[PDB]
C-alpha cells in the first residue's frame, strides 16, 4: 500500500495518471527500478517509482 | 514499462 507524493499525468502507453495523495496498490517495477508497475481506482499502469511511497 | 525515463520528481 502507497500513496501518491505528485499529480503525474499519463503520456500514454500504458502509463496511469494519478493525483497527490491517492492510494495505491504497487505490482511491480521495470528493470531500472524507474517506474513502477500500480493500481488505483482509476485503473492500472505505470507510474514514476519516485512518486510514490509507502503509507500505512 | 515505457522506454523512456519518467519525470524527475518536482
Amino acid at each position: 500500500l502507497f500513496v501518491a507524493l505528485y499529480d503525474f499525468v499519463a503520456s500514454g502507453d500504458n502509463t496511469l495518471s494519478i493525483t497527490k495523495g491517492e492510494k495505491l496498490r504497487v505490482l511491480g517495477y521495470n528493470h531500472n527500478g524507474e517506474w513502477c508497475e500500480a493500481q488505483t481506482k482509476n485503473g492500472q499502469g505505470w507510474v514514476p517509482s519516485a512518486y510514490i511511497t509507502p503509507v500505512n | 514499462a515505457p522506454t523512456y525515463s519518467p519525470p524527475l520528481p518536482p
